[PDB]
RNA sequence: AAUUCUUGGACCGGCGCAAGACGGACCAGAGCGAAAGCAUUUGCCAAGAAUGUUUUCAUUAAUCAAGAACGAAAGUCGGAGGUUCGAAGACGAUCAGAUACCGUCGUAGUUCCGACCAUAAACGAUGCCGACCGGCGAUGCGGCGGCGUUAUUCCCAUGACCCGCCGGGCAGCUUCCGGGAAACCAAAGUCUUUGGGUUCCGGGGGGAGUAUGGUUGCAAAGCUGAAACUUAAAGGAAUUGA
RNA sequence: AAUUAUUCCCCAUGAACGAGGAAUUCCCAGUAAGUGCGGGUCAUAAGCUUGCGUUGAUUAAGUCCCUGCCCUUUGUACACA
């Protein structure tokens, strides 16, 4: 499947077992409405960018 | 040491001329080997198809039910046996804080087929209503049921198959129901919930083929 | 071994007998009649151990035989009927059931129309269990 | 001592209410004493409904929900973490948990 | 996990058939009943509270020794039935042991008809009748008044909502009515400012609901029911700890 | 006063050890670690400890999953608990 940029718009809260990830709101850069959540390891800001490997799948909000 | 699926045929399913898409699918079969035949055990199979894959594309909630009656050749020829809901809409149209009022008629056709009608219906709140409940008395519950029966008699007693199935492919019978019952206490999600079918006629062949056109 | 539909567009439909309970899970491929049956793969004929026949692990191996073997036999699409062990025991369906319908759909399979088809009675026997229930 | 007004039960002005089998055990409790639960879930849990909405022959066709109503012993109730324990003035407390998300 | 079931095709899917149970969700701090209790449809039979009344009789009433009707479940005797569940049993596990909890079977029983039995945390742990003493918003049945919405299109008139009022009923929230050892209670109030009427019944804890007689029962057992002896506490609500 | 070599020096002898099993420790900035220099003991005297500077990072700005301790609610026939 094609590799495409989600952009962190609000970080959200924190999560995993021992507070490991950061569960962030992203904005698709492809297309213009659509808003998931995700997972993601280390540190992250409020406006840069990831590469998810599938623009699809989303993570259980807490 | 025998691939049991080398002696197998396969036959395409048909559904009567009152439906849109005609074929349902494919029904396997083994090879007539020895004395019990192909089409002899193919007869009497009940297809319970949903009405969206029978029509085109409309409510998945009905399925009927269509037994093989007759094969003619490479062609099993299926016949309006019976009718029910799907159990997430019966689930979901009973809820709390209202009255269910259920109805059965045992009515027979113009022609042999006496079928088991089960109507069901659930009293509607107003819109400017501010009492939670909205609850029917019990003579109101069994005026309501009376006249479930009395439609739902009518409806079949006077006409022949072909068209109590025109009537279920609608629900013109839950809408006639419905809309009689305003002045006893106004019901809403009304529908004839199942059809069974209990004696059919001597089979006839003639009969069969007015139904596939 | 020869479904004579169309090669380009016509899909052929069994109907999956998905029968989940907790310490067991069933994956049953059946004409649209529902009588002659194509594959039966239950949880307990892919693992060996009684303690995980009723595993998404041993459900998903199971749904996978069930795909490959319809597979070759011409069945391309598959509707569903669902169920738990019903009666008087649980409605609610066993840990299997959504690994086998997710495996059968990650095995390229395509899912026509889903039902629960679990047996609710109107009013049922007596329940297995004493007055004081299961107590442990 | 007295620790509830409705000794733990929904009952005022009957006499007998017919029981119920608990669905984790089968143990017998009468129909207001025990804990109901109404649990509207997707067949499909979370991930997998984007799997199913993809290897699937229909257009937009919004795939069922499945309606299972639980009646809890006390017990039973209490162990799974349906119910808590709650203070003297939080026990008269009547009105449900919000469900706001 | 094993006992158990199965290539003499179990479990699983399909179509039929038979049997005996039970009446899901709707089902609620809703209804009815003297209490036990009572839920699929329709018909028949007799009864009933509440409301309505410018009808009738005119004290006929309240509570009750004796005596009497009904009385969950289990239990007993005789007949019919035996699907599910299941005391005793038989094994399989668990454990130091397990005569238990967990599992597989499983007899009496569980169901109906006709005779006994008469006890339950049979509970509101709260006799029945009558009067007076705060507030508030709902709820079920009956009656009454009232903008408007809606179904009979043809709307008079009937139902479904809407807003109040009156009488009974299941309850609810609130308060320096007042009471109480407190918990809590519009009664458990109107109690040293002690009397509206009336039935049952308690007198420190054990022995003991035991022995003995008498009585009812086929039996199990029910009702009535002590003493010697023993003891400085047992107990009720609430507080701080652990 | 040195054999059971106090210490130090000179030549000769050249052992295991090829990054370490279960398990486990300390630590977030001039910090960890590498590096040496002083103070203590001291006639003799640092593989210890207590201080000092020099070179100088990777990772993290979080959580209750693990191990601890601490609180609130609830229950009690315990109060030398
Ligand atoms: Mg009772
Ligand atoms: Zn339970």
């Amino acid at each position: 499947q094609p590799i495409k940029l989600a952009r962190v718009t609000k970080v959200l809260g924190r999560t995993g077992s021992q507070g490991q990830c950061t569960q962030v709101r992203v904005e698709f850069m492809d297309d213009t409405s659509r808003s998931i959540i995700r997972n993601v390891k280390g540190p992250v800001r409020e406006g840069d960018v990831l590469t998810l490997l599938e623009s699809e799948r989303e993570a259980r909000r807490l | 040491v025998v691939d049991p699926f080398s002696k197998k045929d396969w036959y395409d399913v048909k559904a009567p001329a009152m439906f849109n898409i005609r074929n349902i699918g494919k029904t396997l079969v083994t090879r007539t080997q020895g004395t019990k035949i192909a089409s002899d055990g193919l007869k009497g199979r009940v297809f319970e198809v949903s009405l969206a894959d029978l029509q085109n594309d409309e409510v998945a909630f009905r399925k009927f039910k269509l037994i093989t009656e007759d094969v003619q050749g490479k062609n099993c020829l299926t016949n309006f046996h019976g009718m029910d809901l799907t159990r997430d809409k019966m689930c979901s149209m009973v809820k709390k804080w209202q009255t269910m009022i259920e109805a059965h008629v045992d009515v027979k056709t113009t022609d042999g087929y006496l079928l088991r009608l089960f109507c069901v219906g659930f009293t509607k709140k107003r819109n400017n209503q501010i009492r939670k409940t909205s609850y029917a008395q019990h003579q109101q519950v069994r005026q309501i049921r009376k006249k479930m029966m009395e439609i739902m008699t009518r409806e079949v007693q006077t006409n022949d198959l072909k068209e109590v199935v025109n009537k279920l492919i609608p629900d013109s019978i839950g809408k006639d129901i419905e809309k009689a019952c305003q002045s006893i206490y106004p019901l809403h999600d009304v529908f004839v919930r199942k059809v069974k079918m209990l004696k059919k006629p001597k089979f006839e062949l003639g009969k069969l083929m007015e139904l596939h056109g | 071994s020869l479904g004579p539909q169309v090669a380009e567009g016509e899909n052929v439909f069994g109907v999956c007998h998905i029968f989940a309970s907790f310490n067991d899970t069933f994956v049953h491929v059946t004409d649209l009649s529902g009588k002659e049956t194509i594959c039966r793969v239950t949880g307990g004929m892919k693992v060996k151990a009684d303690r995980d026949e009723s595993s998404p692990y041993a459900a998903m191996l199971a749904a996978q035989d069930v795909a490959q073997r319809c597979k070759e036999l011409g069945i391309t699409a598959l509707h569903i009927k669902l169920r738990a062990t019903g009666g008087n025991r649980t409605k609610t369906p066993g840990p299997g059931a959504q690994s086998a319908l997710r495996a059968l759909a990650r095995s390229g399979m395509k899912i026509g129309r889903i039902e629960d088809v679990t047996p609710i009675p109107s009013d049922s026997t007596r329940r297995k269990g004493g007055r004081r229930g299961r107590r442990l | 001592t007295k620790k509830r007004r409705n000794n733990g039960r929904a009952k005022k002005g009957r006499g007998h209410v017919q029981p119920i089998r608990c669905t984790n055990c089968a143990r017998c409790v009468p129909k207001d004493k025990a804990i109901k639960k109404f649990v509207i879930r997707n067949i499909v849990e979370a991930a997998a409904v984007r799997d199913i909405s993809e290897v699937s022959v229909f257009d937009a066709y919004v795939l069922p929900k499945l309606y299972v109503k639980l009646h809890y012993c006390v017990s039973c109730a209490i162990h799974s973490k349906v119910v808590r324990n709650r203070s003297r003035e939080a026990r008269k407390d009547r009105t449900p948990p919000p469900r706001f998300r």
